[PDB]
């Protein structure tokens, strides 16, 4: 329901290399608009929206310092990670931080979060009340007395409920003929064999946005969720997504099963079988 | 606007 | 503690022989982020575009790979992925039914 700005960083070592690669990126919703990747010649903070393109060269000047500075302190980090959990040079190992505001309908901070992983394993986060910190284990103990000692907290807290939400709110403005123009999805029905006793019936919801939607097949109005196949929401490569949900039913018997189309963008929910 | 400060585990 | 990959292989819209279409492989849901995502037309190797690396809320990755294509009748396509949870490479062709 409501929006968010959030960035994506990971850095991943190289020990054949001797270095390290870092790569951001940063979303609107579910739109991404911004990249940087530490590999690339004369690294930038990157348009990935049309939108964004706007911005005055101010903008792309320090948004790619930001980035290039986040960069080192993550390729210094990975060396410091290994030493906490007693690793060799010989593996590669990944660190990742994820960040974001989420706007509320008074146009303050709903939620705002920042977290950091190593290994693919939460390793400290910010609590909800963006003054202290959560640590996963005796490594990540380490990294929260030092952000302790030098006050971290406060300046996550004051990006979180201010700047963060300020450019969510510019950028929404300036995309809001893309970002804020939700897509319903063009929705059908097919059918296809399965087995003895058995004909599946796939529900299919092509081309909308944003990416949250509800599909649930029902047989006299009872969720059959725990028969179903359900894909995982799917890009269509244009900005927008996919998705369907697949039963396996009687033959003869498809007339007896619904399925139900929840989107922001549909206003009413819809109903439709197979034809 | 990406988050500026000092980032350092 | 690595995590395996998923992946779909699906065009962009309902595909007919002869007309302009796009063809992703999206692969999802894996950790480590070192993985070889690559489109096959006939099992030859495409050129096609990857997305910048992102990752979902659970700190798992997700990329999707994708160019255009006109189907045909007889053109085969499929989406081969290598990744270190995979002891073999994962092959998943693409049919109009999914």
């Amino acid at each position: 329901g409501p929006h968010s700005l959030s960035y994506f960083y990971t850095a991943v070592s190289r020990p054949d290399r001797g270095d390290s690669r870092f790569i951001a990126v940063g979303y609107v919703d579910d739109t991404q608009f911004v990249r940087f990747d530490s590999d690339a010649p004369n690294p930038r903070m990157e348009p990935r929206a049309p939108w964004i393109q706007q911005e005055g060269q101010d903008y792309w000047d320090r948004e790619t310092r930001k980035q290039r500075d986040t960069s080192q302190t993550y390729r210094v980090g990975l060396k410091n990670l290994r030493g906490y959990y007693n690793q060799s040079e010989a593996g590669s190992h990944t660190y990742q931080s994820m960040y974001g505001c989420y706007l509320g309908p008074d146009g303050l901070l709903l939620r705002g979060y920042r977290q950091y992983a190593y290994d693919g394993a939460d390793y400290i986060a910010l609590n909800e009340d963006l003054r202290s910190w959560t640590a996963a284990d005796t490594a990540a103990q380490i990294t929260k007395r030092k952000w302790e000692t030098a006050n971290v907290a406060e300046r996550r807290r004051s990006y979180l409920q201010g700047l963060c939400v300020e450019s969510l709110r510019e950028y929404l403005e300036m995309g809001k003929d893309t970002l804020q123009r939700a897509e319903p999805p063009k929705t059908h029905v097919t059918r296809h064999p399965s087995s003895d006793l058995g004909v599946t019936l796939r529900c299919w919801a092509l081309g909308f946005y944003p990416k949250e939607i509800s599909l649930t097949w029902q047989r006299e109005g009872q969720d059959q969720s725990q028969d179903m196949e359900l894909v995982e929401t799917r890009p269509s490569g244009d900005g927008t997504f996919q998705k369907w949900a697949a039963l396996v039913v009687p033959p003869g018997e498809e007339q007896s099963y619904t399925c139900h189309v929840q989107h922001e963008g549909l206003q009413e929910p819809l109903t439709l079988r197979w034809d | 606007y990406g988050d500026f400060f000092h980032d350092m585990v | 503690v690595a995590r395996p990959p998923k992946v779909q292989v699906y065009s962009r819209h309902p595909a007919e022989n002869g007309k302009p279409n796009y063809l992703n492989c999206y692969v999802s849901g894996f950790h480590p982020p070192q993985i070889e995502i690559d489109l096959l037309k006939n099992g030859e190797k495409m050129n096609a575009e990857q997305s910048d690396l992102s990752f979902s809320k659970d700190w798992s990755f997700y990329l999707l790979v994708h160019t255009e294509f006109t189907p045909n009748a007889v053109d085969q396509y499929s989406c081969r992925v290598k990744h270190v949870t995979l002891d073999k490479p994962k092959i998943v062709k693409w049919d109009r039914d999914h």
